[PDB]
């Protein structure tokens, strides 16, 4: 049959020892759902399908978040169906937080270019920016050009090592970009 | 001058299930705790009388730290596989030891924290309790991870206070046996050879394991021809040792055996 | 990546005196890995109610264990320790000497 | 008292 849809509540990034809900859903009334994860430890969970309010779903709960639960998740509806769009689930808060700074300034003028940069004293191999975006750290830092300003917001940032791309540092202090 | 030491081992068995975790704890030469993941109901169990009355709250917490570390080792073994580019079909071993060392005054002397992979050094906490020493380029990955995690601070906190306090408590609750030495029970046996002879110094039932056995002749420390065996446990908390020598027949009464041990007020001297 | 051969000592808890309850010990030490099988023999055949201590290791990361059982020594009875390890080409049997 | 630490 057809591939289902897969999304996380409240999101993809999971604080250490907290929980998420990876929910599969479709309009096809599947009897069962399968959850498969690729990573350091591969598993396959299965649940019975719920049918109420115009959607066929199953709520997988991945609780006390540990490093063996981080990876890329796919989803199947029951022979099996086509695989759902992949989804990476990430552990945060295993390392000290980086610094997030704006090269021009946090408050800029419309049309001006702005550049954010994440830095730390640890040997992080790449950084991540949220409002997603990723670049390799070479004070190990990476620079993020955002172009001419339009609608600023709030940004956070994380660092990681290359042998474990699903294990992120703590979150940097949020920084607000105002475009007057 | 006392100490508290822990020894943990994780062994992976591909195809046989999940790794096998075992851990034991010692105060000086006395085992007092154990944990085995293969048991029907895995939990920490006392192996000395003075931790038997610590309460269900104390023992539940120990059990939950053992299970958490067995789980932690499960991931570490997988990480080490990737570092060394090892396949997934082989069995590999991970060892860990840490503890305190107290002086006569009861305050800290030095701390320990080191690991080994497949019988070779991997990473170790330095004597300063703030830096690490990596054995190879794989361990340098683990180093800068722990540096970025502020982990050396958390390990120094345990050894400098938590580890010192509880060894003191154990030392008082069990001073009846931990701070009371058991003198050795000595005796000499004659064993003939052929027209020469052998003299054996025995020493049984002593604690701790520190002892010294020396044969002599007319007061002169004769050691070249002195057989000596490794100190062995008796099985009830005490230890054994013996020292042998070969001697021309008739000269047997010129040889004396001397014993030095903590439980003896002054060194002993024996004759056949 | 490294392997060490085990050292064996066969002895008894208390001095041996025929017609008396004692404990027969087999003490293996200095080996790596820790996968090991130790058997206690009374006149060539296997004893079955045998216990052993909890696994530990020494300064050089090598393990040590102690296997013990209840037994009564009697004149014309032979006892031995049989241990097989991945290091050994064939099982090693070590006979009990009551003077050692 | 036992202690439990980070992963390798």
């Amino acid at each position: 049959h057809r591939k289902p849809s897969l999304l996380a509540h409240p999101g993809r990034l999971v604080k250490s020892e907290e929980t998420v809900i990876l929910q599969c859903w479709s309009d096809v009334r599947f009897e069962h759902f399968l959850l498969h994860r690729e990573g350091k430890f591969k598993d396959t969970l299965h649940l019975i399908g719920e049918h109420h309010d115009g959607v066929s779903k199953a709520n997988f709960s991945i609780g006390p978040m540990m490093q063996d639960l981080a990876g890329t998740y796919r989803c199947y509806g029951s022979q099996l169906s086509a695989p759902s769009d992949p989804l990476d689930i990430v552990i945060t808060g295993l390392y000290e937080k980086p610094s997030l700074s704006a090269q021009p300034g946090p408050t800029v003028l419309a049309g001006e270019s702005v550049t954010l940069s994440c830095s730390s004293r640890s040997s992080y191999d790449m950084y991540h920016l949220s409002l997603e975006c990723r670049f390799s750290a070479g004070t190990f830092q990476a620079d993020f050009p955002l172009g001419p300003a339009t609608h600023g917001g709030t940004y956070r940032c994380f660092g990681s090592f290359r042998d474990s791309p699903y294990e992120w540092s703590n979150s940097s202090d949020p920084l607000l970009v105002s475009v007057i | 001058s006392h100490s508290m030491r822990y020894f943990s081992t994780s062994v992976s068995r591909p195809g046989r299930g999940e790794p096998h975790f075992i851990a034991v704890g010692y105060v000086d030469d006395t085992q007092f705790v154990r944990f085995d993941s293969d048991a029907a109901s895995p939990r920490g169990e006392p192996r000395a009388p003075w931790v038997e009355q610590e309460g269900p709250e104390y023992w539940d917490r120990e059990t939950q730290k053992y299970k958490r570390q067995a789980q932690t080792d499960r991931v570490s073994l997988r990480n080490l596989r990737g570092y060394y580019n090892q396949s997934e079909a082989g069995s590999h071993t991970l060892q860990w030891m840490f503890g305190c060392d107290l002086g006569p005054d009861g305050r800290l002397l030095r701390g320990y924290d080191q690991s080994a992979y497949d019988g070779k050094d991997y990473i170790a906490l330095n004597e300063d309790l703030r830096s690490w020493t990596a054995a190879d380029t794989a361990a340098q990955i683990t180093q800068r991870k722990w540096e970025a995690a502020r982990e050396a601070e958390q390990r120094r906190a345990y050894l400098e206070g938590t580890c010192v306090e509880w060894l003191r408590r154990y030392l008082e609750n069990g001073k009846e046996t931990l701070q009371r030495a058991e003198h050795p029970k000595t005796h000499v046996t004659h064993h003939p050879v052929s027209e020469e002879a052998t003299l054996r110094c025995w020493a049984l039932g002593f604690y701790p394991a520190e002892i010294t056995l020396t044969w002599q002749w007319d007061g002169e420390d004769q050691t070249q021809d002195t057989e000596l065996v490794e100190t062995r446990p008796a099985g009830d908390g005490t230890f054994q040792k013996w020292a042998a020598v070969v001697v021309p027949s008739g000269e047997e009464q010129r040889y004396t055996c001397h014993v030095q041990h903590e439980g003896l007020p002054e060194p002993l001297t024996l004759r056949w | 990546a490294i392997q060490r051969t085990p050292k064996i000592q066969v002895y008894s808890r208390h001095p041996a005196e025929n017609g008396k309850s004692n404990f027969l010990n087999c003490y293996v030490s200095g080996f790596h890995p820790s996968d090991i099988e130790v058997d206690l023999l009374k006149n060539g055949e296997r004893i079955e109610k045998v216990e052993h201590s909890d696994l530990s290791f020494s300064k050089d990361w090598s393990f040590y264990l102690l296997y013990y059982t209840e037994f009564t020594p009697t004149e014309k009875d032979e006892y031995a320790c049989r241990v097989n390890h991945v290091t050994l080409s064939q099982p090693k049997i070590v006979k009990w000497d009551r003077d050692m | 008292l036992y202690n439990t630490v980070a992963t390798l």
